[PDB]
Formats: C-alpha cells, structure tokens, sequence
C-alpha cells in the first residue's frame, strides 16, 4: 500500500500548504502596495513560518521511495519535495555558501 | 493578430490548463504538432528582412575575421 | 548600447533604415480621447475575452493597483501579477497613458490568463510546463497586439491610414535588435558556465 501511503500524504499536505501560501503571499502583497516597516517584519514572518513547513514536510517525504509509484501525477509530486536542495552540505559548508552569496550581490548592487 | 478567432483559443486553452501536470514535450504537441523546439518559425518571422538585408550587403564582406583588435 | 551587449536596442538611433518615415506610435490618440488607466486594462480584457479565454473576476477589479498612489503613501512600481491562491489574482503596475504601457497591460493579463486556467492542480503542479513557458505567453499577447491591424480596429489609428512596406523594414529591424541581437550573447553565456562547472576550463584559462 506504499502507494496508497504516499497519496494520503499529499491529501494531507495540501490544505496547509495552501493555507501557508496564503497568508505568506498576502504579507508580501501588502508589503509592496504599502511600503511601511511596520510590513517588512510581518512579511518575514508569514515568510520564513511557510518556508519552515516546507522543510519539514520534504523531510517528512523521504520515506516514500520513488520507484513503485505508477500514478504519475502523484510520482511528479513527490519529485518536487524531496529534492535535499542545498541542505544536504555540511553546516559549516551551508553557511559559508551564503556567505558568499551575499557578498557577491552586495557588491553588484553597491 | 489571432484576434476575433476562436479557434485560436482552444488550440491555446488546451496546453494552458496542464500546469506541470504533463511532460512539457507533450504539451509543446498539443498546440504546434512537434515535440522540440524548432528554429523554422523565427526564420519566417524576419523574412521580408532577410531579403532586404541580403541586397543591401552586396558590397561588403559578410563575416567577421578573429584576428584585428 | 549598453554594457554587456546583451540587447542591441540602444543601436536603433544609428541604424534606422528610413530615418524619415517615423514609427507608428498612438500615444498621442490615446489622450484626445481620454483613455486613463483604467480604459486600458478593459482593452486588454476584451481582446482576451474575444480570443475565447474567460473575462476578469471581482476580486481582480477591487484589489489591484491599476495606478500608482502618489501621495505619502508609496509602493514598488515594477509591474507584476500575483496569484496569491485560492482564488483571487491581482495585478500591480503604476501605469502612465503611453503606448509601451499598452503593451505592458496585454503582456501582464497573459500571466494571469495563464494561471487562472491550472488553478485546478495540486499546488505543486501550478507552473509553465517547464521554466520557459511563462514569459513565452505574455509575449505572444503583447507580440499581437501591437499591429496596425489591431491598434486601426480598436479605436486608435485613424482609418484612411496606409502602411508603407518602408515602416515595416522599420519595424522588423527594430524587432530583430531585440531578439536576435541577444542570441548568440545567451547562447554564448550559457556554454561558458557549463564549461565551467564541469571542469572542461582549467582556472587559469576563464
Ligand atoms: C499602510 O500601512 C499602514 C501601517 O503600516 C496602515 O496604517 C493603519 O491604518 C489603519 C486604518 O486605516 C489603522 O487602524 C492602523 O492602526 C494603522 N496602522 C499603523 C501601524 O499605524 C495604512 O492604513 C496602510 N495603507 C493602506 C492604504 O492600506
Ligand atoms: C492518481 O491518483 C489521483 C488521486 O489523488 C486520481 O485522481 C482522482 O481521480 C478520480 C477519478 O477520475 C476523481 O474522482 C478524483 O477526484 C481524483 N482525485 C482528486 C484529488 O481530484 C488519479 O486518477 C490517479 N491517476 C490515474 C491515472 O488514475
Ligand atoms: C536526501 O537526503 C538524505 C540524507 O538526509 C538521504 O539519505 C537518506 O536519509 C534517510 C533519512 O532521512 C535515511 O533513512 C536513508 O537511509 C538515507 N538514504 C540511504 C540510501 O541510506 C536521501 O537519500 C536523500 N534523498 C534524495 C532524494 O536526495
Ligand atoms: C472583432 O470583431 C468585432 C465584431 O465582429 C469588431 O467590432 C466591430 O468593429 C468595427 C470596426 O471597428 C465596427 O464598425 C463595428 O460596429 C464593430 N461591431 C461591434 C459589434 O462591436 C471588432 O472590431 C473586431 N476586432 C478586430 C481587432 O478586428
Ligand atoms: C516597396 O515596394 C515598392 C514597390 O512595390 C518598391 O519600389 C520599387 O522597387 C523596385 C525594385 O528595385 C524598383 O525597381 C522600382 O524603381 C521601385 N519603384 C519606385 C516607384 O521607386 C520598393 O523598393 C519597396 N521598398 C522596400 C524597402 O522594400
Ligand atoms: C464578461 O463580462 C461582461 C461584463 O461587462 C459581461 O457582459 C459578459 O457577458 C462577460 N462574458 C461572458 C462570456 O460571460
Ligand atoms: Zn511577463
């Protein structure tokens, strides 16, 4: 039932994905429309509380192994969330890319 | 200008509701007949230009040599 | 033209084929009639409505920023569309009566035409069908929009007017500055990082 397993999984995952996605993207919304301080730390919030979920879904999603799923449609799915993205680097490494990151736009815009 | 056409729209309307829910080969078919992107269609767009620009570099030397700096 | 060479556009003032003809502009037709920012936007969506695909919705006309505030209170005018989910899209642009906003108007309403018709996937299949299928429609609509065609059907471009197979040199030479002019330099920029990232450059040869 691994496949049954994965699909009710993603039943699960969808409603709060969404609602998450709401109330992160109205944040951003009302941050551009609006251009306040009193919006960037709400957009951050909302912001960084969605981008948290995600992490621990896709953790969460590493159980269920790819090849046995027949539906497509639902083996397109569980591609997009357990890609290990950048998080598979060590920690020192990891901070140290964003470092980098960082700087390399600071001085291009600046 | 596919104004006025319906026919363009469905034709348009059949690979837009697809999100990522297929191959993006398969959608590319559903609309132009092929499964790749094809360089033909570009050459149509400038063709009245291609003409003209063929006559005006009769006396030039079309290319470009590596070497002068 | 500028600093990379990605566009050749800013060569279009030394290369113009026929300098005298002048280009075909409505920016002028638009104030006579009084066409404001929101005149455009119903425009767009006629010309949408007319191809087939649906009309707007409510909470499209109510929440938008179809011009910019202008007093204390401020924004970001880069235009966009947003599809903030469940069911509501919006659009946010501070748009000024010209033509290069005509287009803008068209080029944006294709986004949001496109998202309205998969918003029935699960919200992990709710994209292009691949990464260079978004901004490939938008094109398509601002690309039709823009013929005299068009423009002497809407309402602009006086009817007794006579396109001269000089205007369209001037137009596809313009045109071809844009798009082919940038091909080689994307072409080239992308071979170099894929070389690059696989070692086939030593570090001292970049
Ligand atoms: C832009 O944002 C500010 C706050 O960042 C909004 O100010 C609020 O206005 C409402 C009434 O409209 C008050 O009840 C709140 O107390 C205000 N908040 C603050 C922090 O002062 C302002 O209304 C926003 N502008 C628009 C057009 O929505
Ligand atoms: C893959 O699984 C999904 C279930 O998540 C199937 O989609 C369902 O199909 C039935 C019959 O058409 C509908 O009644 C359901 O509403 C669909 N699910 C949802 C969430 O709408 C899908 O058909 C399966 N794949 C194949 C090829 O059958
Ligand atoms: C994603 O990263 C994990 C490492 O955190 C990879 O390794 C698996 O990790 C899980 C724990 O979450 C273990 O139960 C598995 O045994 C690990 N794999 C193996 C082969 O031992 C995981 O394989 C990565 N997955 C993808 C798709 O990149
Ligand atoms: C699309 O078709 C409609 C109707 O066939 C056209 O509307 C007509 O336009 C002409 C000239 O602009 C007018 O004389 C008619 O009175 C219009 N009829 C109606 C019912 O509005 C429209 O112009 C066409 N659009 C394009 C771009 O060709
Ligand atoms: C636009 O079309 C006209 C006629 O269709 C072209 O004018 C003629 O072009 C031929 C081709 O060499 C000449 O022999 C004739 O002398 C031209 N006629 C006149 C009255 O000058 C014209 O060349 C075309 N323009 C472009 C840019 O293609
Ligand atoms: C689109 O909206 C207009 C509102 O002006 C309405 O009259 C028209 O019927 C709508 N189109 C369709 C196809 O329902
Ligand atoms: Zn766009």
């Amino acid at each position: 039932t691994i496949e049954e397993q994965a699909k009710t999984f993603l039943d699960k995952f969808n409603h709060e994905a969404e609602d998450l996605f709401y109330q992160s993207s109205l944040a951003s919304w009302n941050y551009n429309t609006n251009i306040t301080e009193e919006n960037v730390q709400n957009m951050n919030n909302a912001g960084d509380k969605w981008s948290a979920f995600l992490k621990e879904q896709s953790t969460l999603a590493q159980m269920y192994p790819l090849q046995e799923i027949q539906n497509l449609t639902v083996k397109l799915q569980l591609q997009a969330l357990q890609q290990n993205g950048s998080s598979v680097l060590s920690e020192d490494k990891s901070k140290r890319l964003n470092t980098i990151l960082n700087t390399m736009s600071t001085i291009y815009s600046t | 200008d596919i104004s006025n056409s319906t026919e363009a729209g469905q034709k348009l309307f059949n690979m837009l509701r697809l999100g990522k829910s297929e191959p993006w080969t398969l959608a590319l078919e559903n609309v132009v007949g092929a499964k790749n992107m094809n360089v033909r269609p570009l050459l149509n767009y400038f063709e009245p230009l291609f003409t003209w620009l063929k006559d005006q570099n009769k006396n030039s030397f079309v290319g470009w040599s590596t070497d002068w700096s | 033209g500028d600093m990379w060479g990605r566009f050749w556009t800013n060569l279009y003032s030394l290369t113009v084929p026929f300098g005298q003809k002048p280009n075909i502009d409505v920016t002028d037709a638009m104030v006579d009639q009084a066409w404001d920012a929101q005149r455009i936007f119903k425009e767009a969506e006629k010309f949408f409505v007319s191809v087939g695909l649906p009309n707007m919705t409510q909470g499209f006309w109510e929440n938008s920023m179809l011009t910019d505030p202008g007093n204390v209170q401020k924004a970001v005018c880069h235009p966009t569309a947003w599809d903030l989910g469940k069911g509501d899209f919006r659009i946010l642009m501070c748009t000024k009566v010209t033509m290069d906003d005509f287009l803008t108007a068209h080029h944006e309403m294709g986004h949001i035409q496109y998202d309205m018709a998969y918003a029935a996937q699960p919200f992990l299949l709710r994209n292009g069908a691949n990464e260079g299928f978004h901004e490939a429609v938008g094109e398509i609509m601002s690309l039709s929009a823009a013929t005299p065609k068009h423009l002497k059907s809407i309402g602009l471009l006086s009817p007794d007017f006579q396109e001269d197979n000089e205007t369209e040199i001037n137009f596809l030479l313009k045109q071809a500055l844009t798009i082919v002019g940038t091909l080689p330099f994307t072409y080239m920029l992308e071979k170099w990082r894929w070389m690059v990232f696989k070692g086939e450059i030593p570090k001292d040869q970049w």
